[PDB]
């Protein structure tokens, strides 16, 4: 029945003994910028101890007094209030008790479902594994899009930047990224900043509908939330995903808006008094961003085997980054998003004009780009997408003869109707991932020219059937073909043989 | 204890009070003799703090005396704000004398937790039909009219209270932020004539104002709303425009230390946007539904104001300059604008295809446009010729004369439900009304009137 | 900027000079007597007068401080006069003591008792905090009624706390938390 | 609908717990204060010499 | 500009009553405004011009292409606009001037839609030659007003 | 459950006033290091005026 | 003497020090019991200096020690650092124990004097055709690199590491100025897989290091270079991108508060351009030549970063997507890419008439294939098809095998010498093989293999 | 305000007098820019000598050092 006469006998094994306190006096307080006067012995980077259980980190130690910030509300601190060293750094819960939880940029849970158990803490700023402890990027992360998954492949431990302007489809196509990867053994962290409370609601609350919370850590920062928080959230969402890398397991990281934690940063300098740059931004923008996109890797055996002191052996960890941007107008050449692009190992840009004209998914293929390519592919997917490239390469250099089309030569014409049917196939729904198997079927139905008598208005319906069809009469050779995406001379003629036996009777 | 005026420079006044006796940020001070307010904003050190007149200073001087009054400005709260006029700092406009409060308020809090959010779709119908096509507002949801000068924010606005406030069955909170005081006077008659002023609360800070009214108006206007929504109600919020919010903020940020950012704006823009826009939101208590016009600098978009604006809101109506310039009217971007609620399973199937078919005809009209002016309309293939026709139509079917309008169209206003803004639409995407001349199609309310307008 | 940025080349000066013409105690005097004039109200308005130079104003200090200040200490006058800085005579003559300080080994604490006081006592804690310290401690006892039981013991940013209000803290967040 | 009973009253409970362990801190203040005299006092500052 | 430009309004019976101390009772008072602002090469988007077309009842824009094209008025109707209407106008001329300004901006943009187009049906036609006509009618003299 | 929580809720409300006395007694002897029994019969009976 | 912190304001930190102990700009110091060095940039006065740290400075305090060492950073230089992996100091990043050097050499110094420089213009005999003759490399040349990813950049720089080592004896510098940590660790296993790491020291500045590293480390690269030249060699020294060394300067210029230039670049954008491509010639001992990988920002070529490039470039190598999926795996573009050695009175009437010839039949060429492609190939002349036959031949005659692609290509490398070159091309002008197949003339060195290929 | 060039702990007017018109002490250094104390005779234009055979072109005659 009751609780309150147990617990109170564990706050009686508590010291009271005097402890030596280094302290100063809070001398100005504005914009979230706290002056202080004393604490000589404070480190760049520790957290400072003010009355009412708030906290700040020390970010100006000039000579006659220290700058700090405030991780919280600061209008309640005052001149005379009495601040107190720590003695530590930032430092944020990690572990598996995370996963299926909302918490703030500091790791408190934020979602109203009880304290979490998390058996450590680590540090939000560490520095990468060095080069020497990495191992090349060569296995697949499938985000369940024919568009990415056949152009633009990402691998384990890849950074792979989505850039574009607003409302045409970034969250989105992070967000089915994400719940894809609940039963491939990716674990997925989501860190939302500057966003509005109810938006971080509603993408909780399609993780939870599609059955993708309990593999996902949520870290939030949102808009009313101090510049402090809303800079600090990504590095603290890079740290909880850092503890399945380095343990030798596999992650997934999403920052929703790195250009709001640009903003965010910017705020802080600029009331720190720091020397400005281009667009106002501080001189060390791009270290901001590329102390925390260099973390995102892949490490070899050696490194989990020392890392684990031996406990873990054979297997070796990553951490996988979807950085997202948004332009102004199409403008890729601001500051911002040209420090990220040349950061991170490919980009995915989507077109507002390609968003407008029906084009979905909206993934311009002809600039985006994955340095590490083929390798981050199956090996089905990897023949099957070489013909898909030519056919809209191919589209993209005879499309304005589509009005004239009678007049063109029947060559050009044969391959400009199979452009169309090809860029009729990558458009797709929202939550509606697709398997290594069912993305396979359209795809060699195109590549091998099953469409060539389907109307390019029939081309969706024939695939949706399609999928339908082999899920009902081929569940066996869809259950071995997502084994590890392998493909062979038997796997060829079963597939051949179940579309001519569709178009027989369907 | 007391302060001493030390610094008067514009809008922005130093006060220097005991060392032991410094008010907090945020209190509200009063000078001794002359009837002015001040807000502390930051407090610089040696029992000094920064503060924003909320009046004028042309009758400050160095060395008055300031009271410090220990909190921050407290306003009126509850039933006896409707039917009446106030300030910023709550005092009544009006010539009807004081006003019987029981409660009173600080303008300054924090924003509902994460736990106290609420999701909810329900479809609110408006009665226009670009608007009811392509931006779905829906009940709790937030709204917002972008556009430059003179593109029609405030009429669109009035419409809007018009077709949904007059009906809403509870109350409502009218806040003018940096207004023209003729539409203040023209709304308040116009809601008092109409007998409607009963349930409105009316909080005005025009355009004549000192910055520090300015930067307040909307905390005043949003902590009577929020009284409401604490109490179990259901409320309409409206805002005249928000812009003057973060202006305000952009005329005092130099003089208050603060280094200038990208575009000259306050290094503090999307901070302050938040803590603001965090607050007007549906809890699980009652439901705001609000609506905010956004001014847009020199017609951009990319403008860093407007740009931090949009993803602060459910429903995105974006007004075009380009539109207004060929005499149509309301001047929506289809291309542009946006809802959340745009989902088929949200609405419906039929209403989406609609939707997304009248999209896609507009896109590709907007690259046929330059091909007809060089060259010629002959030129094209039959399917391009055909589709120009349709979309020319469509682009004028949108128009709508409204009831607020009828001053400046000389027409009466019309409303259009959603049903006969998805039936014609159709039929003019299905070819139905290829048979009428394209200027038909222009302010005649629903499709059968075009069809009448085109024997005229 | 700070007063003490502004006030560290003027107290360093004084502070070398003192020391290698063995004056560090007639400059601390100089300095208390020069900080106390300036900040005068009949001081502090005619020193903000356009009307007077620069050697105007600096003698005009000289003159009502007379012998308490030796021909350097009126020449250092003469310095800060001619640049300008005669509002930082106060900033300037508290420096100055803590450079002294280090250089004689010594601390000002300030301690702070809840309701007793006895001269055994101040000696009891003067050798551990001179013997953590590494310095001879000038203790500053007072009386602090607001703590329940307890002593508060002050001394440069080191604060050591045994009073009963900061267990009362601990234990009140502890149970709260 | 089934987790969201128990977190409710696990919440409940947990602030209850708070409120008492705020009235006990002020109880265990109300005590010292008509409990500390010079033997105690002396035992205070003798053992603070110690730390 | 704002604090310049709300000056100028239009005051109730009650205000003047009350300032005249009753010397004046049953009387409206008015101060009508007139700002010009002049722009570099067409750019509206300076400052100064961005905050004053922000704070008046409507504008009046004056193009450099109609001043040199003949049309010595110049006054562009499609960016021109009064936040009045038809409340600022005469029974006559309000009904007589119905739509003008919207059929003006219409017209402007049919002209070039039609410049290299075939035979277009009898509607467009008589629209672009109803268009050419209102268009010489707006020009006029200077020192030359009409009742 | 609402409902259910109701009727408990009621039961430790008035349970809790029974051992605060306890609370704050070991909260004053763990605070202090020492016996504090000699002063705290006057503040047991009195402090529930305001629980 | 030792000095103390006094100030920390994220990678700048001032130090204070005695009167008569102050150090000298560009000095390196140590911060006592942390593994941390500081560049000294300027001497404020007073007894303090600004220096950036070349590293982390979290957990950093006032008050700590400071040493300093009496030199700029000196890093280890000749044999011992080939095939190893440094960082901007000069430390051993990869795990292989320390680098047994036997002197060390400090990273600034002065560009080599007026009566320094070598008498004349000498090529440099790359072994790769296309290069040798349409983009002849002059010894102490700069050579621009142009080009996106996938298309031949690491090959090619292998290929010119092997063929400097092992046919002039020379050796090779890498520096990875704004290195990906991904990208250095599979350029580290593809040199050792290819052989060859032995010939090359590797230095990196990765993207995660403060500004100050990644300025840095291109004067620590050439700081080894100029060892190797002044021992009598000549050395190839790449920098992985330029425009990352330029980004670098700017970063640091706006932490040391200096004020912005023209489209916000560091004043000194000239200055730092210069100091280290002056360093980079052709001496009376050695010859350091530089491939250098160059960025253009928002396709812009006069942006004030390409703008200052390439008035020090002497070549321009074009890298083109397009000639890569014809098959030609060099995939040098022979009509964009050019060379300031392209001249008949630096080479010779007879190569620069070869070059040129070869130029302008591929230019006739490419004009032609539209034709072909818009109205056929029977519309062509008797002399265009035999152009078209020659030009195919000298396209596919401009491919090569590397010893660094034999598990690529399936074929043993070769190294084509200048004379051989220009023999092979003069002769395909003038139709001297026109008999042969043009696959004979696919992948095979020089033109008597193309003769016995086609025997077959 | 803020902290002026002849403003340091060094410059100690103990003997408050000028002497040495022709000679200077370098105060800092920075990008090329050295501002020197004690040149009282300087020119505007004049060239200035400094150790290791270095000269500098006094620009900046103010009242209490010299910019070069
Ligand atoms: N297949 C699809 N893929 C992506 N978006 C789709 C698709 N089909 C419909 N949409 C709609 O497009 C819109 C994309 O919104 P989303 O939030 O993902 O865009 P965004 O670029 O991330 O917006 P913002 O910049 O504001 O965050 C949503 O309304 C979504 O439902
Ligand atoms: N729907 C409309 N019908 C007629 N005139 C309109 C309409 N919308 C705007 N206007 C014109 O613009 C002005 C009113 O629009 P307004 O709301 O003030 O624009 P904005 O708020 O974007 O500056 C009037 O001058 C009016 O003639
Ligand atoms: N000389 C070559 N011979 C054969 N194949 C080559 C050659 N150069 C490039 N390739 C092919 O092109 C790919 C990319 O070349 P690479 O030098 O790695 O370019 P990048 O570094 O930009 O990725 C190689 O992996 C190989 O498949
Ligand atoms: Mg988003
Ligand atoms: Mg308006």
């Amino acid at each position: 029945s009751e609780i309150s006469e147990i617990i109170k006998g564990r706050i009686e094994k508590l010291d009271v003994a005097s402890q030596a306190r280094n302290e100063g006096t809070i001398v100005s307080v504005s914009d979230g910028i706290v002056r202080i006067y004393g604490l000589a012995d404070v480190m760049y980077g520790e957290m400072i101890e003010f009355p009412g259980g708030v906290y700040g980190m020390a970010l100006n130690l000039e000579q006659d007094s220290v700058g700090a910030v405030v991780l919280g509300e600061y209008q309640g601190l005052a001149e005379g209030m009495n601040a107190k060293c720590t003695g530590r750094i930032l430092e944020v819960p990690v572990g598996p008790e995370l996963l299926g939880r909302v918490v703030d940029a500091l790791g408190n849970p934020i979602d109203g479902k009880g304290p979490i158990d998390a058996k450590a803490t680590d540090a939000v700023e560490k520095v990468a594994p060095g080069v020497i402890w990495r191992k090349s990027v060569d296995q697949p992360v499938q985000t369940g899009y024919k568009s990415v998954d056949a152009m633009i492949p990402v691998g384990r431990g890849q950074r792979e930047l989505i850039i574009g302007d607003r409302q045409i489809g970034k969250t989105a196509l992070a967000v089915d990224a994400i719940i894809n990867q609940k039963d491939s053994g990716i674990k997925c962290v989501y860190v939302a900043i500057g966003q509005k409370q109810s938006t971080i609601a509603n993408v909780v609350r399609k993780l939870e509908e599609n059955g993708a919370l309990a593999n996902t850590i949520v870290v939030a920062a949102s808009a009313s939330e101090s510049a402090a928080l809303q800079y600090l959230a990504p590095y603290s969402g890079c740290t909880m995903g850092e503890y399945f890398r380095d343990r030798g397991e596999d992650a997934l990281i999403v920052y929703d808006d790195l250009s709001k934690q640009a903003v965010a940063y910017r705020q802080i300098s600029l009331l720190l008094r720091r020397p400005p740059g281009r667009e106002a931004y501080p001189g060390d923008v791009f270290y901001l961003h590329s102390r925390l996109l260099e973390r995102a890797s892949r490490v070899s055996e050696e490194y989990v085997e020392k890392f684990t002191n031996g406990a873990v052996t054979g297997k070796t960890g990553s951490l996988t980054a979807l950085p997202i941007i948004e332009t102004q107008a199409g403008d890729v050449s601001a500051f911002v998003p040209t420090n990220v692009i040349s950061i991170t190992d490919g980009q995915i840009f989507l077109e507002s004009a390609m968003f407008n004209s029906g084009i979905r998914p909206a993934v311009n293929a002809g600039i985006s780009v994955s340095r590490v390519g083929g390798a981050a592919q199956t090996k089905i997917i990897k023949k099957l997408s070489g013909g898909i490239r030519t056919a809209l390469a191919q589209y993209r250099e005879l499309a304005a003869f589509a009005q004239f089309a009678s007049d063109l030569d029947e060559a050009t014409r044969k391959q400009l109707e199979h452009g169309q049917r090809v860029t009729e196939l990558m458009k797709q729904k929202q939550y509606a991932p697709m398997s290594i198997a069912e993305m396979s079927l359209s795809l060699y139905a195109a590549e091998r020219g099953f469409l060539q008598d389907v109307e390019i208005a029939k081309v969706g319906s024939f695939e949706q059937a399609l999928i339908s069809y082999f899920q009902r009469e081929h569940a066996a050779l869809l259950a071995k073909i997502n084994e590890k995406g392998d493909f062979n001379d038997e796997i060829d003629a079963g597939i051949k043989a179940g579309i001519e036996k569709f178009k027989a009777t369907q | 204890s007391s302060g001493r005026i030390v610094q008067i420079i514009g809008a922005v006044i130093d006060v220097e009070f005991p060392r032991d006796a410094v008010p907090s940020i945020y209190e509200a001070l009063k000078v001794q003799g002359v009837e002015t307010t001040l807000e502390v904003q930051q407090q610089l050190g040696d029992g000094v703090v920064r503060s924003i007149a909320m009046g004028s200073t042309e009758g400050l001087k160095r060395g008055l005396n300031v009271d410090s009054t220990g909190a921050a400005i407290s306003v009126p709260v509850g039933k006896a704000t409707l039917g009446r006029i106030m300030d910023v700092l709550g005092n009544p406009i009006d010539e009807a004398g004081p006003i019987g409060e029981e409660e009173r308020w600080g303008i300054h809090r924090e924003a509902p937790s994460y736990a106290d959010q609420a999701g909810g779709n329900e479809l609110l119908e408006t009665g226009i039909k670009v608007i009811d096509l392509v931006c779905p507002f829906a009940k709790g949801g937030k709204v917002g009219l972008f556009g430059g000068a003179g593109v029609g924010k405030t009429v669109n606005m009035m419409e809007l209270i018009r077709n949904i406030a007059i009906e809403h069955s509870g109350y409502s909170v009218f806040a003018g932020v940096g207004e023209r005081t003729r539409e203040g006077n023209d709304f308040y008659h116009e809601m008092k004539d109409s007998n409607v002023l009963d349930k409105v609360a009316l909080v005005y800070g025009q355009m004549n104002e000192p910055p520090g009214n300015r930067l307040r108006v909307a905390l005043t206007g949003l902590t009577m709303a929020e009284k409401f929504r604490d109490e179990g109600r259901d409320v309409l919020l409206f805002i005249d425009n928000i812009y003057r919010y973060t202006l305000a903020g952009t005329e005092v940020s130099a003089l208050l230390g603060r280094m200038p950012s990208a575009v000259g704006y306050q290094p503090t823009l999307a901070e302050e946007m938040g803590v603001l826009q965090e607050r007007i939101t549906s809890t699980k208590k009652g439901s705001i539904t609000s609506i905010q016009a956004v001014y847009v600098p020199a017609d951009d978009l990319t403008d860093p104001s407007p740009a931090t604006t949009f993803a602060h809101l459910d429903a995105t109506v974006v007004l075009s300059r380009d539109i207004a310039s060929l005499g149509i009217y309301p001047a929506v971007d289809p291309l542009d604008s946006t809802s959340r609620q745009l989902d088929p399973l949200v609405i419906g199937q039929d209403h989406y295809d609609t939707a997304r078919g009248v999209q896609y005809v507009l896109q590709r009209y907007k690259e046929l446009k330059d091909i007809i002016a060089i060259l010629g309309m002959d030129e094209l293939s039959e399917a391009d010729k055909l589709l120009v026709a349709r979309a020319r139509k469509i682009q004028r079917f949108l128009s709508q004369p409204f009831f607020v309008a009828e001053v400046f169209t000389g027409s009466p206003g019309k409303y259009v439900s959603l049903k006969d803004t998805i039936a014609g639409f159709k039929g003019i995407l299905n070819g139905d009304y290829d048979h009428l001349p394209e200027q038909a199609f222009y302010m005649v309310g629903g499709i059968e009137e075009a069809v009448e307008k085109a024997k005229k | 900027a700070e007063l003490t940025t502004l006030a560290r080349p003027y107290a360093k000066a004084a502070f070398e000079y003192a020391q290698a013409h063995q004056q560090l105690a007639d400059w601390s005097a100089a300095l208390g007597v020069l900080a106390a004039v300036s900040q005068d109200d009949t001081v502090r308005q005619l020193l903000k007068e356009p009307q007077l130079t620069s050697s105007a104003k600096a003698q005009s200090l000289i003159d009502v401080c007379g012998d308490k200040l030796n021909a350097p200490a009126q020449n250092f006058v003469r310095t800060v006069a001619e640049n300008k800085r005669l509002e930082l005579l106060p900033t300037i003559a508290e420096m100055y003591e803590q450079l002294k300080a280090e250089q004689e080994k010594s601390v000002e604490v300030e301690v702070t008792s809840a309701f007793t006081l006895s001269k055994e006592q101040q000696d009891k804690l003067a050798k551990a905090l001179s013997a953590r310290l590494s310095r001879e401690v000038r203790l500053h006892a007072s009386e602090d009624a607001s703590l329940i039981g307890g002593v508060i013991i002050r001394a440069g940013d080191l604060v050591i706390d045994g009073s009963v209000r900061g267990k009362l803290a601990k234990l009140a967040e502890a149970l709260k938390s | 609908a089934q987790a969201e009973i128990e977190q409710e009253l696990n919440s409940v409970k947990d602030a209850l717990r708070a409120q008492v362990g705020a009235l006990a801190v002020t109880g265990a203040e109300k005590i010292l204060g008509a409990s500390i005299d010079a033997n105690a006092h002396e035992q205070l500052v003798s053992k603070l010499a110690a730390e």
